[PDB]
């Protein structure tokens, strides 16, 4: 094995983060615990939270682009229709 | 599920990767066997079997 | 696009096989195959289906060995190098009613009447489109309307000028079973026969289909639990913090 | 040391598979690459085992897939698993670039794995094209006529390029019979590219929907990811069952069961659906060369995300203002495929211009300007003076 | 890559005119608090990417326990953000708290490298 | 460091081509799998370029490859490239296999080295018979009659094989198609194999025509044996070109430019010559299953070779009883394939036979025999008591 | 990069051998060397030394083996002639 190039992963042992001083870590065994840890209950309260915090960022977006599709799409359905081949011959050339 | 009702087979050990496979090979007719059924069921009147009852030649 | 350069849409009729666990009506496969035989057949090959095929769908394996033999094949010359005849075996596919391209537009003021055995799938709508195009030649060509010598309106093709006329007219078919061989019933079926010639594996592969999903959700259900599990030290895991005298 | 760590081949396995440090805090989201992997699999397994039965010869061609279809036993399921499988491939491959972008993974030390990844998807657009004019239906022969006459745009030379490249006077039989064998050569390309762009994540490792460090908190994919990869590999085959025995069609345009015809192009040209939105940015410039160099800029242009990327944070996660046209960039980008759907006429045409500049205006002007900004949003935002 | 020391002129200038620091902050406040970062324990400087040399220069320099301090808080991150929920709302850092601890050795640097690069290609007049 | 180093894909390049430390005595027999590398990539290339001509339909089939010949632009240097080429493949396969008999290298640490050749060595058996069967001349579909029928040997269940193996009645149609395709995939399969290979080959290092330890006069790859490595290549090309050009056929078998006839065998069956010595071992065995079984085990007790070496050092170098009766090794091995061309004849079946017991007897009784006298004289010859 | 398992080989400067002292070693710059450095001459002394030591070691079994060939190959040409199938009828049934 010839020399390898430094990057900013190491394996177990040097993974080159930083030298961990302080925390204290504690877990149990995934057999000693409820099948179904919490599940419902107040499980759910959050199938909602997980939802408020973004869905605006998502809605907002999807909206100014939904009522674009819509209203462009309608007018074409103008124009190529009966009311509308008087436009039609004006718009399109 | 029932912790009495598996424990009483297995004990306190997971399926073994034959018995697995002798399980996949009894449901494979079982399924089969079943999902067949219902469908052919489901389907009573329209299949060809039930067709070529009435019509004679 | 105007409506009339679209065709109308064809609307939602509510087929034997529509939905998830619905095998063909085979009694109406058996049915549109005489409505094929005895109107269509006229023009139209169906090429990519065998008569084999058939046994065990529509028919039964002399019904479709006599169906056979009724049209002869060209078959290995004699000991001398001359060709002959033969009829038909199971082994074929069912021929078409002309020799070339040509003599088919020919016969049809220079129109190619298209090879139907894959029609329910090489059309949008499919089943649906296929009823209303054979269900919807109205009397008259629009007020307006200026069809062209040799040519019909549909509202359901595209520009409705259609090189093919009408050919479904009450009872021309006799309902060998003794159904109303009407033209909205000498229809239906024909759809649900050309429906299996374009996909003949229609009852398997919902079957099979069935039976891919029950096992297939059920490993996905059953892979989640078991995820939780192995996770379950890792999602329960909780740290602390205790800042540690300066010194080093 | 353990056996798995020492053999000379399963020590890759472990190092990649089992005993490999992620950060401890991924999502469904990296589960795509693996979901990646998967269908390039289902892609190689099920076409070569089609191919038993196929003949690339321009008559036997159409008939043969019929042959597949009608004939060979499970042969349908051969075909709708290969076809709706390439269009799963390309869901879920946007979904693994989307992810990208999100979180910023395009983003240093990891530029060479996102760009090997844009060589990828280049790589699987040039197959999936292949593929689909070996059907030979209508939307194959002319599909297969204008990707080879993006060609006759190079200055000069670039008719005869076409002429080569159909080895004839049109795509003709010399034609699909080396669609036919380049659409063979080719995943093995990718597949060769996929290892490559493995190294680059390797020596990296993963991101995390965090966009800070690693290092402090690794677990290994053995067995917690190789579990959690499951999970969506399962609901991944539900999906592709749904379609596969019940939807076979959704996915594709009717015009195919037509065989190819040199003579009379269809009057609905829809292109395939993970192809919209090129179609689209193609249609939007009135001038041939303009057009093609600005639907393969399309693609390109995904190459200067990590320098017009200007903020000092990876991550969409913790950034308003990023998320916000993160998803108009989405959006954007599916209307242009609506747009791909629609006919050249009104206002679509001007719909379909106003995205295109979107599109490009996204990476090239949007972020490095938004994420100028958002910098000194977080330095005002708190400090005294 | 925009340069903290750019960020420092641009922000600087900002919060000085008290024209543009009335106008500005307000937003910049509005907008370090929909970031929701101060919610799994984040300090800003804790999010600054570190893969180049320069946070590598300053990483080294920060002060130990200044160091176990990020840890923490980094560690505490991901395994919040992994259970897919937020802290105990009186575990989020606190506005007074989000202080730049580490942007000044960024900047301390930074300086130091733009200093090199020049005196790398310092010409000559003769 | 430098960034060829550096670089996560020139690494690789750099230290298996450029800085990898050679033993510093090695001669031109090691320039084997350099060479073996070059035929694979021509097998490949050339191989490609015709498939995009080739129809693998029984009628088409045989016309088709005259097609390449009579048509394609240079498709005839297209074939007679890909067909001695295939030959010089063996040709400098077995030499491979020689100098790692002769020297020792199947011999640990190289075990996996040497079994994975050995895997390979049935891949491009397999690989060479198939495309053999895609030409559909006589050779052709009676090659494919009697390796189909090899399955039939199996208890019970053979015939079935072979029958499925055909997809019909006989080796038909759905068989030269299948032929075909796996033609294609194997290929890519042989260089996945060549890459463990490789592999095996890294860790470890070259041996040297000395048997001792490189590592006390290593050199690097490059320039030396780059260059060294040169020079074996255009002298390949040569003879190469040489039959390529003048010699096409003066390899292959008359009954192949015969359209193949499912109703009439010829009546001289001369296979390939890289083959012949296992037809001969074939033949040699008046029983079925018994000959199946024997003809394969003529290419696995290539295994215990690292077994039954009993010696305590590598190499035939300083060993005369060993050097000799390597050379029988080798001219039996000729002889047997002398054998495989002339008629089931006396007393050739007899002196089949013998060779063939020869054969296996070199590996599993000769060697470990003689090298476990030349362990005692080597101890004898020389100290007091 | 995790742990590699040891084997007999290393990269320069932990290549895997001995600790090497004593030797000294030296060379010659390629261009300043005379080109053809001893070609013909006395280098062909050698195409006949390295012939020599060998040559035994494969004529012998060679030879033992086209002498073989050479033997059977009489013997099938005799049986299958006039003069022969006497022999033949007797030695092939
Ligand atoms: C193909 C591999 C066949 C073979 O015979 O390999 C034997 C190999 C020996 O084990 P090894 O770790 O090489 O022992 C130390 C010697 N250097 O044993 C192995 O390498 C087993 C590895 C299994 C390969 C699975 C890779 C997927
Ligand atoms: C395909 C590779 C295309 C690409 O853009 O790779 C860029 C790569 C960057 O150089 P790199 O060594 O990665 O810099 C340090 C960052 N980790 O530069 C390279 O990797 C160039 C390597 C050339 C590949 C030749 C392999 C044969
Ligand atoms: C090459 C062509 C250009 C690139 C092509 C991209 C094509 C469109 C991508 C297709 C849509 C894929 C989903 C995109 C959303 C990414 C999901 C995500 O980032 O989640 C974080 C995002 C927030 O992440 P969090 O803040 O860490 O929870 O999740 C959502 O907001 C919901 C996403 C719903 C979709
Ligand atoms: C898989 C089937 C079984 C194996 C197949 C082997 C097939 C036959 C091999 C074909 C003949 C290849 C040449 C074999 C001679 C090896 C050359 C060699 O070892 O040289 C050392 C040998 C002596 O090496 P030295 O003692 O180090 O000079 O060189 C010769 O004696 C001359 C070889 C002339 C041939
Ligand atoms: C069950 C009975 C029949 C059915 C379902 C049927 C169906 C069809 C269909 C689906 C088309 C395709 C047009 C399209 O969708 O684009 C077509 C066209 C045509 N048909 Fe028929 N057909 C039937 C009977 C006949 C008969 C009896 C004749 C003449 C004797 C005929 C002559 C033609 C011709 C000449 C065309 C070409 C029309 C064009 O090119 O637009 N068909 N038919
Ligand atoms: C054959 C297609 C692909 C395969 C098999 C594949 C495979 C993978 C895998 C297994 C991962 C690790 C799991 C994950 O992070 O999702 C990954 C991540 C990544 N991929 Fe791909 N990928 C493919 C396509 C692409 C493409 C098309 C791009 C960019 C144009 C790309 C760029 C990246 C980047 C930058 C990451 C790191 C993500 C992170 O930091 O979490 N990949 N890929
Ligand atoms: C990245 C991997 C691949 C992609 C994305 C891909 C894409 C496609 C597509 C889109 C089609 C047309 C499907 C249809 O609408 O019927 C197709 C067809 C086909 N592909 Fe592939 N392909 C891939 C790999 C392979 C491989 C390895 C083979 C090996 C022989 C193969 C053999 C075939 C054959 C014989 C057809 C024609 C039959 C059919 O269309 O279903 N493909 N491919
Ligand atoms: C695709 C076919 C092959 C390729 C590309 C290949 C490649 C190579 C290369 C490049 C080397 C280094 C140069 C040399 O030592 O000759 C090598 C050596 C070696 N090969 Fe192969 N080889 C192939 C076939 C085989 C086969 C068929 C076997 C055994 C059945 C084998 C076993 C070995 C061994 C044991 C060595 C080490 C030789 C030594 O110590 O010098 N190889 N091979
Ligand atoms: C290890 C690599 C290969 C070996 C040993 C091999 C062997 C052979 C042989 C012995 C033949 C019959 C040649 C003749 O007598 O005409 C053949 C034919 C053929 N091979 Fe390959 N082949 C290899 C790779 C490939 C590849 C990658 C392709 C890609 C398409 C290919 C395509 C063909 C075709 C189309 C033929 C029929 C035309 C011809 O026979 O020359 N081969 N192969
Ligand atoms: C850093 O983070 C990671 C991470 O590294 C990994 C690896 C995974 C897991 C992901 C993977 C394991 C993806 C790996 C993808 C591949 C290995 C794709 C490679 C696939 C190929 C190269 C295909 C090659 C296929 C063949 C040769 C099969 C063909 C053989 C055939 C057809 C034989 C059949 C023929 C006959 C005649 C029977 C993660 O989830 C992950 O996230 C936390
Ligand atoms: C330890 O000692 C060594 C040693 O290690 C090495 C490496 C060498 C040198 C030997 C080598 C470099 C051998 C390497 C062998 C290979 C790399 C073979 C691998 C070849 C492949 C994997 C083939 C793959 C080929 C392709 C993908 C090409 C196909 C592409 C095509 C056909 C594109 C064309 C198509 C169109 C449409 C244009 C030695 O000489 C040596 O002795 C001292
Ligand atoms: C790619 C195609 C894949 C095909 C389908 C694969 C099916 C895999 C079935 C493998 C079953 O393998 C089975 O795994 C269980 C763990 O659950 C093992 O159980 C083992 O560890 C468990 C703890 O987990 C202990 O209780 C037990 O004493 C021990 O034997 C068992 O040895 C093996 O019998
Ligand atoms: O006219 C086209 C056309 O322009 C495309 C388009 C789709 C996108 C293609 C594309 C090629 C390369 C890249 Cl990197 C991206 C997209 C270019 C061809 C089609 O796919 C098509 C299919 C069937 C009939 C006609 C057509
Ligand atoms: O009868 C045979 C025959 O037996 C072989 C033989 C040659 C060696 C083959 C072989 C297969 C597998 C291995 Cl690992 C080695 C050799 C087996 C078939 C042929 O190649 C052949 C070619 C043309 C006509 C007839 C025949």
């Amino acid at each position: 094995g010839p020399p390898s190039g430094k990057t900013y992963m190491g394996w177990w042992g040097h993974m080159g983060g930083p030298k961990q001083k302080g925390i204290t870590s504690y877990a149990v065994s995934p057999y000693a615990q409820k099948p179904l840890q919490g599940i419902f209950h107040n499980a759910v309260f959050n199938s909602f939270r997980r939802f408020k915090s973004q869905f605006l960022y998502v809605l907002i977006p999807a909206g100014i682009y939904w009522y674009w599709w819509k209203n462009g799409n309608e007018y074409n359905e103008f124009l190529y229709s009966k009311a509308g081949r008087e436009e039609l011959e004006r718009v399109n050339v | 599920s029932f912790s009495s009702l598996y424990k009483t087979f297995f004990k306190r050990n997971a399926v073994f990767v034959g018995t697995i496979f002798a399980g996949a090979f009894v449901f494979q007719t079982v399924f089969d066997t079943a999902i067949t059924s219902w469908y052919e069921n489901h389907n009573k009147g329209k299949l060809w079997k039930d067709v070529k009852a009435r019509i004679a030649a | 696009m105007t409506a009339a350069e679209h065709g109308l849409h064809a609307p939602a009729y509510a087929w034997s096989h529509n939905g998830p666990f619905e095998t063909f009506d085979h009694a109406s496969i058996r049915r549109g195959y005489q409505v094929y035989r005895e109107v269509c057949a006229a023009c139209h090959s169906l090429d990519r289906v065998a008569w084999r095929t058939l046994v065990g769908v529509s028919h039964t394996n002399e019904e479709v060995r006599n169906m056979a033999e009724e049209f002869e094949y060209d078959d290995e010359p004699d000991e001398q190098g001359n060709p002959k005849k033969r009829p038909g075996k199971l082994s074929d596919y069912i021929p078409g009613p002309y020799p070339n391209e040509q003599a088919a537009r020919a016969a049809n003021q220079g129109a190619l009447p298209p090879d139907l055995s894959l029609i329910v799938k090489a059309r949008h709508g499919g089943c649906d489109y296929i009823f209303s195009l054979l269900t919807g030649y109205p009397d008259e060509p629009p007020a307006g309307v200026a069809l062209p010598p040799g040519s019909n309106y549909n509202p359901y093709f595209p520009g409705g000028s259609i090189a093919m006329a009408r050919v479904l007219f009450d009872d021309m078919v006799e309902y060998e079973d003794g159904t109303p061989a009407t033209t909205s019933q000498m229809a239906k079926d024909v759809t649900t026969f050309l429906n299996w010639c374009a996909e003949p594996e229609h009852d398997e592969r919902k079957r099979l289909g069935l039976k891919t999903v029950i096992i297939l959700s059920s490993l996905y259900l059953l892979s989640i639990w078991v995820k939780k599990f192995k996770w379950a030290g890792i999602k329960t895991r909780k740290f602390v913090f205790n800042p540690p005298k300066p010194r080093k | 040391m353990a056996f798995r760590k020492s053999n000379v081949y399963l020590s890759l396995v472990n190092s990649y598979i089992i005993d490999s440090p992620q950060p401890s805090s991924i999502n469904y989201w990296w589960n795509m690459g693996s979901l990646l992997g998967l269908c390039l699999v289902i892609q190689i397994v099920t076409g070569i085992f089609m191919a038993m039965h196929y003949s690339s010869n321009i008559e036997l061609a159409f008939s043969s897939v019929e042959h597949i279809m009608r004939d060979v036993h499970n042969g349908y399921i051969l075909r709708y698993l290969h076809a709706n499988g390439a269009s799963f491939f390309f869901m879920v491959m946007f979904m693994h670039m989307a992810k990208g972008l999100y979180y910023g993974s395009y983003r240093s030390p990891r530029v060479t794995l996102w760009n090997v990844g844009v060589i990828i998807f280049i790589l699987t657009i040039a197959t999936a094209f292949l593929g689909y004019c070996c059907v030979y239906g209508q939307m194959s022969h002319w599909g297969a006529t204008v990707i080879t006459n993006l060609f006759s745009a190079i200055p000069f030379v670039g008719n005869d390029i076409v002429s080569w490249l159909w080895g004839g006077f049109s795509v003709s039989n010399p034609t699909i019979q080396r669609f036919f064998a380049l659409h063979y050569l080719v995943p093995f390309i990718i597949a060769a590219m996929v290892i490559m762009h493995l190294m680059a994540l390797h020596i990296h490792g993963s991101s995390n929907p965090l966009g800070i460090t690693g290092n402090l908190d690794r677990i290994p994919m053995h067995s917690y990811f190789i579990f959690k990869d499951l999970v969506t590999v399962f609901l991944f085959m539900l999906i592709l069952a749904l379609f596969v025995f019940y939807s076979p069609n959704t996915l594709g345009h009717p015009d195919n069961y037509i065989p190819g015809n040199p003579l009379v192009t269809p009057a609905s040209i829809v292109p395939e659906w993970y192809l919209l939105p090129f179609y689209a940015i193609l249609r939007s410039i009135p001038d041939k060369l303009l057009g093609v160099i600005t639907m393969f800029a399309a693609i390109l242009v995904l190459l200067v995300l990590p320098f017009t990327d200007r903020s000092v944070v990876r991550g969409n996660t913790f950034k308003v203002l990023s998320k916000f046209f993160f998803f108009i960039f989405v959006f954007n980008f599916v209307l242009l495929g609506q747009i791909g759907a629609c006919h050249v006429e009104v206002p679509y045409v001007l719909m379909g211009q106003i995205a295109t500049f979107i599109y490009f205006a996204y990476f090239l002007i949007i972020v490095p300007v938004i994420s100028t900004i958002e910098n000194v949003l977080f330095y005002i935002g708190r400090v005294n003076k | 890559p925009q340069s903290f020391t750019s960020i420092a002129r641009i922000g600087d200038y900002i919060l000085k005119s008290p024209v543009l620091s009335k106008l500005c902050v307000p937003v910049a406040n509005q907008f370090i608090n929909l970031a929701g970062y101060k919610k799994l324990g984040l300090k800003f400087d804790d999010l600054i990417a570190e893969e180049n040399p320069i946070m590598q220069t300053a990483l080294r320099r920060l002060p130990e326990d200044e160091s176990y301090a990020r840890a923490y808080r980094i560690i505490r991150a991901h395994q919040t953000e992994l259970t897919h929920h937020l802290l105990p709302r009186n575990e989020w850092i606190k506005a007074q708290e989000d202080v730049p601890y580490l942007l000044p050795y960024i900047l301390e640097a930074e300086a130091a490298a733009k200093e090199k690069d020049e005196l790398d290609n310092i010409e000559v007049s003769k």
